[PDB]
RNA sequence: AGACCAGGC
DNA sequence: GAAAGTACTTGACTT
DNA sequence: AAGTCAAGTACTTACGCCTGGTC
């Protein structure tokens, strides 16, 4: 069918779980009321998402911008560090190009301590 | 996986008429005829193999696996295949236009003979944005009569005369009306050519002469292969080139018709199957065609093959047309006699009146109908028509039960297709073949009856049916009334209207048509209905009123002489209502 | 109206109408079909007797207008809501560089 | 068919055909001369307008551009007649919706 | 079955597709569109392109326009109407795509006939210059000279530049040189019918003589303007040697390229009919006299107007007398074994070239000998044509072709007798000869106006129709040739792009040699039948 | 292409009998497809007679659309129209 | 994930007339795409918002409601080079095939650009490194590199009925990558 | 299936 | 054998 | 010798629908 554009404003994964909780809330809302063919993506999303950060929040996300602003890492890395491999050494070395590079000794460790200030 | 699928409603805008050129028939080709004659019956169980009729073309019988597709008659429609014709056998219908395309062109160089501004002026003319079809035939005539007067070809070599098409289907162009007593450079060669003929054998040439020059269908086809691009527009042919320009007006290939065009006629008793005339045509063609195929190399001679190839243009012309069959030709066998009329197989069945366009196409047949005699009645109000229950049992009507009908329609199911208030059929939304309720069931079947189903109830009161008399004259012929259920057998209506149908009773006949969808049903009664049609379409005067006995009866009642009494007036008012 | 008196007869019935099927309907068979193919005519499916062939609707009478129903939907609530995505992303790259 | 000992029916003539035209009723004609008599579906492609079986256009193999609609059986039969002889009755389609 | 036999493309594109095939290999897309449409519909207007195709309006047209003009692929004309405004109409231009179908073939003769200079630096030099000429489509001298490197010999590339003007080959850019022959005649036709100040209504036929004769002399000055002019090229200021004008630009030409191959065809006939030495003796004559020899340039007045019935000769022999004039008058007096890279006088070898004439070579005038360019062509077309049927079919097809051409229009009675041997095989090859045109069929009846079979038959003529059948050989041979060569590209395109980036694996080198093989052989086949078509385009 | 505003119209304020034919036909067809009803329904059967009753109180949620020769479109509501 | 913006036409039956438009169009649009793969825009998951909706038309032959609207659907694709959590499923000697539970098994990384010392064995031992290795049921970080799109369904009736009576190419949406940068494939090598 | 004749309005 | 019309190959009369 | 107005011969259609028996 007709497409009006390639890609709109970039949407990472946070509010997915949040607004699929609305899709949840509407139809049967799963595990609670337990006591079509939308179940394919439904059970799939919430499972993969939530299981990661367990073994989320409301405000501190919007307040995580502070030092995430002053850092020049731009976009592709920005919404990526939200989930994968928080706060240890060579972890974040994989995602962002020129990770060590320019500023090294202290300033990047400031990333580690704050993303460890997540949980 | 499992990608999405979309669909859109589509109407029809225009058509495009043209001649498919040499690409399409071999592209649409499934099989090839080959073989020859001989329906190519396998000699065991007598099935057809390849040839004209064949397991994959179309199917004449109920089993007959098509092998292109499956499901036989109820699935397959038709498939196309081609035929190779030795030499470019000439056309039939385009023949009149073939003279014109052969007219404006000079034979020597095979190019247009017009000159500069002339062509430039006409090319500007037709490209005026609005044009009537009349302007086309006007200019395409003109441009063709402009090349008549010019005896001089422009940029190319020598020149020639006109083409008058003398004979049928024999094209001969007379070089004639040369400049009187003026020696031409070509004539000096011309007369010099014959001097070397009449020298050897003076007998034959002086005996018969002055037939000038003809054009063979092959060589005029090679004469059409020079002009391309340039202007075919003055010749009437526009090129967006799906088609290869008028090289296509001469037969080379051929679209052998499917079995859906003509079948193999069965039944009519007998222990056998029967071919149809059109099948005999093309199976004969493969013979007279391959006759040249085998020839032209090994055996025979020059002038024998000639009339046989001239016999080929006779067959194909007769095949798709009528009066081209007898251009100085008769079939011999034992001698005896000819004159079988029906043999024409194509342009006839397609011809007007009975065959296709008039009788069949716009003349179609109406299902769910009935017919019976007439008979009067005072008691039926106008717009009411009493239909006998006996023909009302076989007269159905579709009903989709929703939110309301659930109550009564399930009672109609258990009632049975014998007594009047019942249903002869049932259709579930799960799309079965169909459920006919006669043979059994009923009972429990009426317990479920889901909403999305469809059930056909017997015709009853409160319905809409349009009435008709066959010899139609004017707009007041077709009307629409309410129906009713009464005894015996007849079609009886109010005597208030004998006018629109012009009904003398006398035992005439009357047509009956019952609509289907709710749309068309509401359309008939709320528009075509009697109450709205009470006035004549032309004069604007009432066309329907009391007649005969009703008129003279009202007279005696309202007669100035007569008087009445309360008791007598009482029942009279009670007779009124 | 065309500026010349003619009509109602097969020779005079071809004046205005460019539709080949309805003209081959009333009176003609072979000529009109081959003639329209020769000149490579196009025209259109427009008229009444033309439409009853292809089996579609009519441009006159009941079919002169298109029926439409209102959606009744409000013009307000349609507006989307975006949160937390358009804050951190763009404002980070737009400060000082 | 017509007559008796097989099965019956009725006849709308060209003489009578003008009557229902003079009423200006389009809907009645759609049901009677199409659905009531012969209803048939035909697969047609927008490009190189023609007829085919299922999802195959023969000469071009796509199945992407094929659109399925409805049309009287006499039409298709007439087209198979015409096209048998050499003429091209090409068909082109447009969309009803989108204004 | 499966259509792979290429029957699909076989019927529908005579001439036509030739053009937009070439320019497609040249450029493609939009470029093939405009020209292909410029051919089919003929004369075309700027706005008219947009209407037909919906061609990406006004972005493509203006882009393609200037693109076609630089290489002059479009014949340009502008005029107005009595109503007002202006109009510009484009035509398919001469054969300019045929030159793109030539390229290196022209450069070939350029290198080969540049001799009288022995194996010099020239090979790499002018090859760079000429390739820069045709590609750009027009070359100004100074901007070209600016492209040459500094602190080196500047007149080394100008050692042959003034030598590029030479005799034939590159000539100057002039004005209306590109122009429809029909239109320029009509534009020159003004001031002729326009000329009379209400003189006198006597002898209407004198308006004929007035307009014509004055148009002919005005036509001669225009056509001989590009031909020979020494003004621009021979400019020789002091403090230097002869140096071509730094201002006026140049262009290639039809003159000696179309002539050089025409001589080859004469040589091929010569070499066939005489020894190798005799072909050389006749060659050295042609090399000197090719300058003033019209030959390929022959009709020059033919396109663009009427000839006549009556006055046809009075036109034709008016050309034949000037075809009598210049070859008779101007051409060389008897020389003796001029130079060359047999002592005494070689005229004895000319006399054996004299005594034996039929078909050609050395018909003479008292005191001076030269080969006519008029009566020579018929025997040139004869030979090549008879060799075509010779190569095509067996020896039987040959013998019968002339049997019809000795006498004319006769029946099978004296044919069966006088031809060779056997009836049935003759009837076989009769149908093979009569298969494609060229003998036609004779129509005369027997004891009736028009009735039936057994009417008498004859075989005759069809010279032009037996010509055009070799003009069908023009495109459709080269067509599939070039096409399936181009289809060979897009098929291996994924490989070719990998090869270009590399400029690895056993099987990747295999298909690399494959295409290159097929490429070299397909171009050798192209020039092969190219040389064949070129001789058939005249008479 | 665009619709003429509700402000000005050259079209007659009344309705054709041909219009009434499609209206009653359309609405009744949707009843057979199991839609709801906006009017009080007395006990009875069929889509047709309840459709005429539905038009009596003018409960039809339809907007009639008309076309000119030039394609100036139109908008007309059933309720506002008077006969 | 990303937000696509597309347009479309929706047919709502008379049965949904009792409810509200927005709710009716919602369910319909959900039956349209949902799990289905949308060409060239990537794979779609759910639906987000509704805009531009105008008056729906009606064709004379049905009685339904046809409305043409545009909406922004939530789709899936990270970007050219993104690293994302997952784990392998099946295997042979080509390369390992990693599946993200919750979307698809489509991700497959053949061994070409993988580490220099890795190889498959027929011995039933999956893969070996010159220092350690792993197998299924353990999480894997994989980087995206290459993406391919196909449609290709012009199956002939001649060809179709062949496979029917006789008895794979399913790359509707397929992604693959190159993990050679150290630290990929298992998360417990760290910490 | 394609045919005929009688006759009905 | 239908009759009614329409379309298509030749002569005086000029220049 | 073109441009000319008047002449001999050759063509497609002339009724809506049905209901009966006979080859
Ligand atoms: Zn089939
Ligand atoms: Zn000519
Ligand atoms: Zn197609």
């Amino acid at each position: 069918m007709k497409v009006l554009e390639e890609r709109n404003a970039f949407l990472s994964d946070y509010e997915v779980l949040k607004f699929l909780t609305d899709l949840e809330k509407k139809h049967l809302w799963d595990q609670k009321s337990l006591a079509p063919e939308l179940q394919g993506i439904t059970r799939n999303v919430v499972n993969y998402l939530s299981i990661n950060k367990n073994f989320m929040s409301d405000e501190s996300f919007a307040e995580l911008m502070t030092k995430l602003n002053s850092f020049k890492l731009f976009k592709a890395e920005k919404l990526q560090i939200v989930n994968q491999l928080p706060a240890n050494m060579v972890h974040l070395y994989s995602i962002v190009e020129e990770c060590d590079a320019r500023f090294d000794e202290k300033t990047i460790e400031e990333m580690l301590e704050i993303i460890s200030g997540y949980a | 996986k499992e990608v999405v699928v979309s669909e859109t409603p589509k109407r029809i805008k225009g058509l495009e008429f043209s001649a498919l050129s040499a690409a399409d028939i071999v592209a649409q080709s499934e099989v090839e005829v080959s073989t020859r004659d001989l329906f190519d019956l396998e000699k065991d169980r007598a099935p057809k193999a390849n040839g004209a009729l064949d397991p994959k073309m179309g199917v004449s019988s109920s089993s007959l696996e098509c092998a292109t597709c499956h499901g036989n008659l109820a699935s397959c429609h038709g498939h196309f295949g081609h035929l190779k014709l030795a030499l470019p056998v000439f056309h039939i219908g385009y023949f009149k236009a073939t003279i014109q395309i052969l007219q404006g062109i000079c034979k020597n160089c095979s190019a247009i003979l017009l000159s500069e501004t002339d062509k430039r002026q006409f090319l500007h003319e037709l490209r005026r944005p609005g044009v009537d079809n009349l302007r086309r035939m006007g200019i395409l005539k003109k441009i063709l009569d402009q090349c008549k007067k010019q005896r001089r070809c422009l940029h190319c070599g020598a020149l020639n005369g006109v083409v008058k098409k003398a004979a049928a289907l024999k094209i001969i162009h007379d070089t004639f009306r040369w400049v009187g007593k003026k020696s031409a450079p070509e004539k000096d060669i011309w007369v010099g050519e014959w001097k070397e003929v009449l020298a050897h054998n003076p007998e034959l040439e002086r005996y018969v002469k002055r037939c000038m020059d003809d054009l063979n269908p092959l060589k005029t086809l090679n004469l059409f292969k020079q002009i391309k691009s340039a202007d075919c527009e003055l010749l009437g042919i526009d090129a967006t080139v799906p088609s290869g320009r008028p090289e296509t007006y001469i037969w080379r290939y051929l679209p052998a018709p499917p079995v859906c065009i003509r079948p193999s006629v069965m039944m009519q008793d007998s222990p056998a199957s029967n071919e149809d005339d059109l099948t005999v045509k093309l199976t004969e063609i493969v013979w007279t065609s391959s006759l040249i195929k085998a020839g032209l190399d090994k055996g025979i001679s020059i002038n024998n093959m000639m009339e046989h190839w001239d016999y080929l243009q006779l067959t194909v012309a007769m095949y798709i047309n009528s009066d081209s069959v007898n251009p100085a030709m008769l079939p011999g066998s034992s001698n005896g006699g000819g004159k079988v009329k029906p043999i024409r197989g194509f342009c006839q069945r397609l011809k007007g009146k009975q065959g296709r366009f008039r009788g069949n196409l716009s003349g179609k047949r109406v299902d769910f109908s009935g017919r019976t005699v007439i008979s009067p009645d005072p008691n039926l109000s106008i717009d009411e028509v009493a239909v006998p229950d006996r023909v009302a049992k076989v007269l159905t009507y579709p009903e989709k039960v929703t939110r309301y009908n659930r109550h009564k329609l399930q009672e109609l199911i258990v009632n049975g297709p014998n007594v009047h208030p019942g249903a002869n059929y049932l259709l579930k939304r799960n799309e079965d073949a169909r459920r006919n309720l006669r043979y059994g069931d009923r009972m429990k079947l009426a317990k479920n009856l889901q909403i999305g189903d469809v059930v056909e109830r017997h015709l009853e009161d409160g319905d809409v049916v349009l009435f008709n008399r066959q010899p139609s004259l004017h707009r007041l012929s077709i009307l629409s009334h309410y129906a009713k259920i009464r005894p015996w057998r007849t079609f009886r209506l109010n005597e208030c209207v004998c006018t629109p149908y012009n009904a003398d009773f006398d035992g005439d006949e009357m047509n009956l048509h019952v609509p289907q969808t709710e749309e068309a049903r509401a359309e008939a009664i709320n528009l075509m209905g009697v109450k709205n049609n009470l006035l004549t379409p032309k004069s604007g005067e009432p066309i329907i009123a009391a007649t005969q006995d009703f008129i003279t009866g009202s007279y005696l009642i309202s007669h100035k002489d007569s008087f009445y009494d309360r008791a007598t007036l009482t029942q009279l008012l009670s007779m009124m209502s | 109206y065309k500026g010349e008196v003619l009509g109602i007869t097969r020779f005079g019935l071809s004046k205005m109408r460019d539709s080949v099927l309805q003209l081959a309907s009333f009176e003609k068979t072979t000529d009109h079909l081959f003639d329209a193919a020769f000149y490579m005519k196009k025209d259109a499916v427009e008229g009444v007797s033309e439409c009853i062939i292809l089996g579609q609707t009519m441009s006159i009478g009941t079919g002169s207008f298109k029926v439409v129903k209102g959606t009744n939907i409000s013009e307000k609530d349609l507006v989307p809501k975006r949160c937390l995505f358009e804050s951190l992303s763009n404002e980070a790259a737009l400060k000082a560089n | 068919t017509e007559g008796r000992s097989r099965d019956g029916g009725l006849r709308l003539g060209e003489m009578e055909r003008d009557c229902v035209i003079a009423y200006g009723a389009s809907q009645l004609l759609l049901e009677r001369l199409m659905i009531s008599s012969d209803a048939f579906e035909v697969d047609v492609c927008d490009k190189c307008g023609l007829m085919g079986y299922s999802g195959w256009c023969t000469t071009c193999k796509s199945a992407e551009n094929i659109i399925k609609m409805t049309i009287p059986y006499a039409a298709k039969l007439l087209f198979q007649e015409l096209l048998s002889m050499n003429i091209a009755p090409r068909l082109r389609l447009e969309d009803i919706f989108q204004q | 079955v499966m259509t792979i036999s290429s029957l699909e493309q076989r019927t529908l594109n005579p001439d036509l597709f030739l053009y937009k095939e070439l320019v497609k290999a040249h450029l493609g897309e939009r470029a093939a569109s405009v020209i292909g449409m410029l051919v089919a519909l003929g004369r075309l207007s700027v706005r008219e392109l947009v209407e037909k195709i919906d061609g990406m309006d006004v972005d493509s047209v203006k882009t393609t326009l200037v693109s076609l003009t630089q290489l002059r692929c479009v014949k340009y004309l502008q005029e107005t109407a009595i109503s007002g405004k202006k109009t510009t109409y484009y035509y398919y231009n001469e054969e300019g795509i045929h030159i793109l179908l030539y390229s290196g073939l022209i450069i070939d003769e350029i290198i080969t006939q540049m001799r009288v200079n022995d194996e010099e630096e020239h090979k790499q030099l002018v090859a760079e210059i000429v390739q820069n000429v045709i590609s750009l489509g027009s070359l100004t001298v100074e901007d070209y000279l600016s492209s040459v490197t500094s602190d080196s010999m500047k007149y080394t590339i100008s050692s042959l530049f003034v030598q590029l003007c030479e005799m034939g080959y590159l000539i100057q850019i002039s004005k209306l040189h590109y122009t429809p022959i029909e239109d320029l005649w009509q534009f020159l036709y003004e001031k002729h019918y326009k000329n009379i100040p209400r003189n006198s209504p006597l002898s209407d036929l004198k308006k004929r003589s007035q307009a014509k004769m004055n148009a002919k002399t005005d036509f001669a000055k225009i056509i001989n303007k590009p031909n020979e002019l020494s003004q621009i090229l021979t400019v020789d200021p002091k403090t230097s040697l002869r140096i071509v004008k730094p201002t006026v630009s140049l262009t290639i030409n039809l003159d000696r390229f179309m002539k050089g191959r025409r001589s080859k065809q004469l040589i091929n006939l010569a070499k066939t009919r005489v020894g190798s030495v005799t072909a050389q003796v006749y060659k050295i004559a042609l090399r000197l006299t090719e300058q003033k020899s019209p030959k390929i340039r022959d009709p020059l007045t033919q396109t663009g107007l009427l000839q006549d019935l009556e006055e046809a000769k009075s036109f034709q022999d008016e050309a034949e007398l000037v075809e009598e004039k210049t070859p008779g008058l101007t051409f060389n007096a008897i020389d003796l074994a001029r130079h060359l890279p047999s002592a005494s006088l070689i005229n004895s070898h000319l006399k054996i070239l004299a005594s034996s004439n039929f078909p050609f070579l050395n018909e003479t005038k008292p005191g001076v000998y030269y080969v006519p360019y008029s009566k020579l062509m018929p025997v040139l077309k004869s030979s090549v044509y008879e060799y075509v049927i010779a190569s095509t079919l067996g020896p039987s097809a040959m013998r019968l072709s002339r049997c019809i051409r000795d006498n004319k229009l006769v029946s099978e009675k004296i044919i069966n007798s006088t031809a060779l041997m056997k009836e049935k095989d003759i009837r076989s090859t009769l149908a093979s000869l009569i298969r494609y045109n060229s003998v036609e069929i004779q129509e005369v009846p027997r004891t009736a106006d028009r009735s039936a079979s057994r009417a008498v038959f004859l075989f005759r003529c069809k010279e032009t129709h037996s010509y055009n059948f070799m003009r069908q050989n023009l495109e459709w041979n080269m067509a599939n040739l070039l096409f399936k060569k181009e289809k060979l590209k897009q098929e291996n395109s994924t490989l070719l792009k990998k090869a270009n980036r590399d400029d690895l694996l056993p099987s990747e080198l295999n298909q690399l040699k494959m295409v290159n093989e097929r490429e070299l052989n397909v171009f050798a086949r192209l020039s092969r039948l190219l040389s064949l078509w070129e001789v058939f385009q005249m008479a | 292409e665009k619709a003429i505003p509700k402000d000005q119209r050259a079209t007659t304020p009344y309705m054709t009998k041909y219009e009434r034919a499609r209206i009653l036909g359309t609405r009744a067809l949707q009843i057979s497809m199991n839609a709801p009803v906006f009017v009080d329904l007395e006990g009875e059967t069929d889509p047709l007679r309840i459709a005429m009753k539905e038009l009596a109180e003018k409960k039809i949620p339809l907007v009639i659309r008309r076309y000119l020769p030039d394609g100036s479109f139109e908008d007309w509501s059933v309720e506002e129209l008077i006969v | 994930f990303i937000l696509s913006k597309i347009a479309d036409l929706v047919r709502i039956p008379p049965d949904q007339f009792h409810r509200d438009t927005i709710s009716a169009i919602t369910h319909q649009l959900n039956n349209k795409f949902a799990n289905k793969i949308i060409p060239n825009v990537g794979l779609c998951i759910t639906i987000y918002d509704l805009l531009t909706v105008e008056e729906g038309q009606l064709k004379p032959g049905d009685g339904s409601s046809y409305i043409n609207v545009t909406f922004r659907a939530v789709v899936f694709k990270p970007f050219l080079g993104e690293i994302v959590t997952g784990w392998i499923s099946k295997c042979t000697a080509e390369g390992i095939k990693v599946s993200l539970l919750g979307i698809f098994d489509d991700i497959f990384i053949p061994q070409n650009m993988l580490f220099e010392g890795c190889y498959y064995t027929p011995e039933e031992s999956a893969w070996i490194w010159p220092k350690l290795y792993f197998d299924v049921n353990e999480k894997i970080r994989f980087r995206i590199e290459r993406e391919v799109f196909v449609d290709v369904k012009p199956k002939s009736p001649k060809e179709r009925e062949l496979e029917e009576r006789a008895q794979e190419k399913p790359p509707a949406y397929a992604l693959l990558g190159s993990c050679q940068t150290d630290g990929m494939g298992l998360v417990s090598w760290w910490e």
